[PDB]
RNA sequence: GAAGUUAUGGUUUGAAAAAAAAA
RNA sequence: UUUUAUGAUCCCAGGCUGGUUUAAUAAGUCAAAGUUUAGCCGGGAAG
RNA sequence: AGAGGCUUGAUAGUACUACCGUAAGUACAUAAUAUACAGUCCCAGCAGUAGCGGUUAAACUAUAGAAGAGUCGAGUAUUAUCCAUACAUACCAGGCGUAAAAAGCGUUCAUCCAAAAAAU
RNA sequence: AGUUCUAUUGUGUUAGCAUGGUUUCG
RNA sequence: UAAUACAGGGUUGAACUGUGGGUUAGUUUCAAUGCCCAAGGCAGAGCACUGGAUUGGAUACCCAGGGAACUGUGCUCCCAUUAAUAAGAAUCA
RNA sequence: AACUAGUCUUAAACACACCGCUCGUCACGUAACA
RNA sequence: CGGUACGAAGUCGAAACAAGGUAGUUGAUGGUGAACCAGUGGCUGAACAAAAAA
């Protein structure tokens, strides 16, 4: 997963707590 | 503006960049940056160009501004828009589509 | 050719000095300074009613805080606000427990830096732990909003939003040392002071010229970066119209520590 | 040995032809045997460096 | 530029040991030598394989 | 850097220093009184005969072009 | 990708039994095509790291030479014709990420799909990027 | 011990002899360069005694 | 550097360059000091 | 579980001493363990001597 | 007719407007 | 209130695009960018 | 020589498209010339970085210096232009101890990357 | 890694003190 | 660098916490000496300068004396600018 | 305690090898920038 | 104007390379026909000399 800016970042996200 | 040769736009970065890009409509996804004014949003949105010399590609940012009939995007959801072929008023140029998420209120 | 003869500059170039602190300015870390002071009726760690009364009254009143330590009255002041704040009885890690003991932290160390100003390492001690209590609330508003919040109102702290990215305009940007703003009126803004912005030279009562690499601070006003009313209009401010929550002044500021358009945040310390 | 034996050596000497002679002594005690398949074919190219110097086949 | 920097890489030889079976075999079929008269029993009594042998001793606390 | 490679930023360091410093007492400041391209100039444009316009494209021009 | 890139050092390994890399899905994935292709010996998952243990042959180890491709700042695709160009002529393995999983050049070139190449194996002197 | 007010940190191999308690070459790092084998060709240096060559076989 | 240090160690930065530093010879600087 | 250790990046950097003739620690002191720092347990292999004291509390 | 389209060289010398106040 | 180091404010210089063959296991599209009949475009006025 | 231009001190593999040691301009005619020689002497001059010329030069000038020698050829050479051969414009494909290059030590914004890569 | 407490502080700023080169007084 | 006062950081443990980070300008806290400014001002020592020697000769090295500089929340970061050759991950028992 | 011949160690910007290498003002002509 | 690059080697000294005969060089300075000298703080891209234990 190369570009993680922040759109990218907001969608990448399956729950709150990466646990 | 940039021009791509012909040999340049069959190779696999080329063509996945510009799959990226393109959406059903012509349309966009981003996220607001302006909620002040009435029935209107101003969006960024991820924009991805293949640089051919190094073989990467990198991301830019574009900024429009949209309508937004009812009240219902706030500043930093994620909303995907269209174009209209038409400038309502001196700014607005996309419409909203829909809101993918939605930043927490009150 | 025709020229006028020129010589080497002729006249008095201003000396460059430290801005003085206006009168405000000293009263505000005087009373500061007495608030951090003050010592409440309370005794140190976690001693109570039975564990006192075993003692004599004189060693009880030794125990009691007006004998302790600047450490031990700033470890009680967690120690209560961590009481106020926390999950469960021996929480000190979740976020809320760890920005409401960044901020007494902060306070502590900007006492200690006013009383011994040529402490020099503890300059960056404090910027150390402001960005780390900025990390802390950036963590804590994405996790839960409405505690974010609520912390940040209790312990009257600037509730700083971080819905989208920050901005690389000063002017605009977040500021943590603005933060916590409302204890101390003197780490709000200050004007700009590069190149075009320098003050000018003024001439003392002594007689001589000097200039200020620093704007003196004037006090901000109460109404910096809080919701206005706004009348009806159409005009190139308002293209096209003004939202109800804009007349009513009830809209939201996502940056309330924003310096704003020719004002720089204030100085780590001064 | 133009069949997988081969060998660099490299020796002084008071004359050139003596150097040469010393060079080939040496390169005949250091042969060694080169990984080659019967078939005459490489399988895949190769590069060699060493500081500024570039081989490649 | 460097020299014995490339860890992982040049710095290090991966290159085969050859006994005196795999040796005298290739010289022998290369015709650069006549066939030994041990050649037949070292072939049929091949040398053991020492390095990964040698590769199995372990480290121990103590 | 070596020290014998010192001695020459040394001397030219040394040498403008001292020019400067027995300029230093005076106070009048004194008074100091092209058809030729330059190549950085010509290097511009390219002159090879191509279809009439001397200088009037991207491929008259050295110019870092959008492909 | 990180960890793969990390990996690769762990792989490259000489005078060793057996060798330690950090852990993560794509590495197993990828030990597994390794060892499927018969290039380790094998491999064991220990919590957060991965002991492989590797494969000699004459004393040399089979691994000769890995070159990446897909760096974590930089991703490389190919369509299946430009593929078969790159790895032309060429013994090597040739690691592919698809929508099918983590497979080889060949099965990659058989399937005619586009696919993300991480990793080159004994590939000798054969790279584009 | 003294108190020097800091360190020293020269770069030349002649005062970081000088200045440091050894200098001796220590063992390979096995995560770097290879051991140090008795097979490892000598260096190719002709022979010279008070700095002439003594290259003769007989 | 490579030419920006030769510059530095030749003087002409010393001669041509403000500083806040100072100095008895050397261009001095009338506005607030900051890193640029 | 199986969780990954943390950076062994710190805030501040590393001692410095000031120059010149003060001596004065322009961060940390002498006696600071850097993060890439062998256990303390490697680096005294020996452990507490016969003589030293049990409990360290003044 | 519409939607997307990396700027380059001349070394460059970062804030520009509106609004508020002023008389 | 709107732009702005993702280069706003604000000078000077330049219309863009295509051309088949093309040696070397360097090609199945000539492979970051080099063209040559051509393609697209380039105001208005007898007041 | 059916013809001229350039070279005639060392130095550059003179490439490369079909053929890929599977053959004859094979034999006779039919065996060679130049680090032979002449003019000048740190001069005149030549040359591409290196360099040559010090009164016996394969390095300057001279080809009846011989029907001389090497290449291309109705042409050939000099200058110029470049994406100027890997003076790798270094993504393929260069560097920053000592030879050019780690900002004086640090706190951060934005970007970038990491950890649930590819897919969702 | 971070927060709280815990034992320890040749770290930085601190009112004052013990000692000492040197100069001074007889 | 004794005690005391106020603050860190490091190490060890318990609890809490739960990818919450690595790097960092349109950023700014600190930072030898010198210079500018301000302070004080004759404990020591000490540029320029004076005079006692050596030297064809010295504007120096040697000796005697010496009003420049030697302690600052100021101005302030030039450097052979401070724990090194930038920071982080991986490979090792 | 000194000198020559060695022999050994260290330093070197010397290698025609300390009768070495090497710095600068002034003087002297041809030039570019300013 | 002051400075700078080329050719020439002329006068004046001997600043550096050995402990270069006063270690060198560096930041900002003071002084001097010239290289340079002096103080102060840095570095080593410097030497000499150099401990048993009561």
């Amino acid at each position: 997963r190369l570009h993680n800016s922040h759109q990218a970042r907001v969608l990448r996200r399956r729950h709150v707590y990466r646990d | 503006h940039w021009h791509y040769k012909t040999w340049q736009r069959n190779t696999a970065g080329y063509l996945r960049t510009f799959m990226r890009n393109k959406l059903p409509n012509n349309e966009m996804i981003g996220y607001v940056i302006n909620d002040k004014h009435p029935k209107s949003i101003r969006v960024a949105c991820d924009r991805f160009m293949y640089v051919m010399r190094y073989k990467k590609t990198f991301r830019y940012t574009k900024k429009v501004w949209a309508h937004d009939e009812e009240s219902e995007a706030r500043l930093g959801d994620v909303v995907r828009i269209q174009p209209l072929g038409y400038r309502i008023g001196p700014w607005k140029n996309y419409v909203l589509v829909r809101v993918l998420h939605k930043e927490p209120r009150d | 050719v025709a020229r006028l003869k020129s010589h080497r500059y002729g006249g008095v170039v201003a000396l460059k000095t430290r801005a003085p602190k206006s009168p405000w300015y000293i009263e505000a870390e005087k009373e500061f300074l007495n608030e951090r002071a003050q010592v409440p009726d309370a005794y140190i760690e976690r001693w109570h009613g039975e564990d006192l009364s075993k003692l004599s009254p004189a060693l009880r009143r030794c125990l009691h805080l007006r004998c302790a330590s600047s450490k031990e009255l700033h470890s009680w002041r967690k120690l209560q606000l961590c009481r106020l704040l926390q999950r469960r009885p021996f929480d000190t890690g979740s976020p809320a427990v760890q920005l409401a003991c960044l901020t007494e932290k902060i306070l502590n160390v900007r006492a200690h830096l006013l009383r011994h100003f040529r402490d020099q390492q503890k300059k960056k001690v404090l910027s150390i732990w402001l960005s780390r209590r900025h990390r802390v609330m950036k963590y804590l508003y994405r996790v839960d909003f409405n505690l974010y919040k609520y912390v940040c109102q209790q312990l009257r702290i600037k509730c700083v939003r971080f819905a989208i990215p920050d901005s690389r305009d000063r002017q605009r940007a977040i500021s943590p040392i603005a933060v916590d703003g409302d204890r101390c009126k003197f780490l709000i803004r200050q004007k700009l002071w590069k190149a075009r912005f320098r003050p000018r030279q003024l001439k003392q009562v002594d007689g001589k010229v000097v200039r200020f690499t620093r704007h003196p601070m004037e006090q901000p006003s109460s109404a910096w970066n809080l919701p206005k009313e706004h009348r009806p209009s159409l005009s190139r401010a308002w293209p096209y119209g003004v939202r109800e929550e804009r007349l009513k002044g009830n809209y939201v500021i996502q940056n309330p520590t924003a310096a704003g358009l020719g004002y720089c945040p204030a100085p780590l310390f001064f | 040995n133009g069949r997988g034996l081969f060998g660099i050596g490299i020796a002084f000497g008071p004359s050139p032809k003596e150097a040469r002679s010393n060079a080939a002594l040496a390169a005949i005690q250091n042969l060694d045997h080169i990984d080659f398949d019967v078939g005459r074919t490489l399988t895949t190219p190769v590069h060699g460096s060493e500081y500024s110097a570039h081989v490649k086949i | 530029g460097k020299g014995a920097v490339h860890y992982t890489g040049t710095n290090f030889r991966r290159v085969q040991r050859l006994d005196i079976v795999d040796r005298m075999r290739a010289l022998v079929a290369q015709g650069l030598v006549d066939a030994p008269l041990w050649l037949s029993a070292a072939e049929r009594a091949p040398p053991m394989e020492l390095s990964n042998l040698k590769l199995m001793d372990r480290k121990v606390h103590n | 850097i070596s020290t014998c490679r010192r001695r020459y930023f040394k001397m030219r360091k040394f040498h403008k220093k001292k020019y400067k410093k027995k300029l230093m007492r005076l106070k009048k400041i004194p008074f100091v009184e092209r058809t030729w391209k330059t190549y950085r100039e010509t290097r511009l444009y390219r002159k090879q005969l191509r279809r009439g316009l001397p200088k009037k494209g991207a491929r008259k021009l050295r110019l870092h072009r959008e492909r | 990708m990180q960890r793969a890139c990390e990996m690769v050092v762990s792989l490259l390994r000489v005078d060793a039994l057996s060798q330690r890399c950090p852990f993560h899905v794509l590495n197993v994935q990828i030990l597994d095509l390794l060892q499927r292709e018969g290039l380790i010996r094998g491999f064991k998952v220990d919590g957060t790291k991965i002991d492989i243990l590797l494969k000699h042959y004459k004393g040399a180890p089979v691994i000769r030479n890995i070159r990446v491709v897909s760096k974590p700042s930089r991703d490389i695709w190919l369509t299946p014709h430009e593929l078969k160009f790159r790895t032309r002529f060429n013994t090597g393995l040739w690691i592919m990420q698809t929508s099918c999983g983590v497979i080889s050049h060949r099965d990659c070139l058989r399937m005619g799909i586009g696919g993300k190449m991480l990793m080159a194996i004994n590939n000798g002197y054969q790279h584009f990027c | 011990a003294p108190f020097p007010r800091g360190i020293v940190k020269p770069r030349s191999a002649k005062v970081r002899a000088i200045l440091n308690l050894s200098v001796e070459q220590r063992q390979p790092n096995p995560l770097r360069a290879p051991r140090k084998s008795l097979l490892d060709p000598p260096p190719c240096v002709a022979p010279l005694e008070k700095g002439n060559p003594k290259l003769d076989r007989q | 550097c490579s030419d920006r240090k030769r510059k530095i160690l030749n003087g002409t930065e010393y001669i041509r360059r403000k500083s806040s530093h100072r100095g008895r010879i050397k261009r001095g600087s009338q506005a607030p000091a900051f890193k640029r | 579980p199986v969780v990954f250790p943390h950076t062994r990046a710190r805030a501040g950097g590393k001692p410095i001493m000031m120059r010149g003739k003060s001596g004065k620690w322009h961060w940390l002191g002498p006696y600071w363990k850097p993060p890439w720092a062998p256990s303390n347990k490697a680096r005294w292999p020996t452990g507490p001597e016969e003589w030293a004291w049990s409990d360290p509390t003044r």
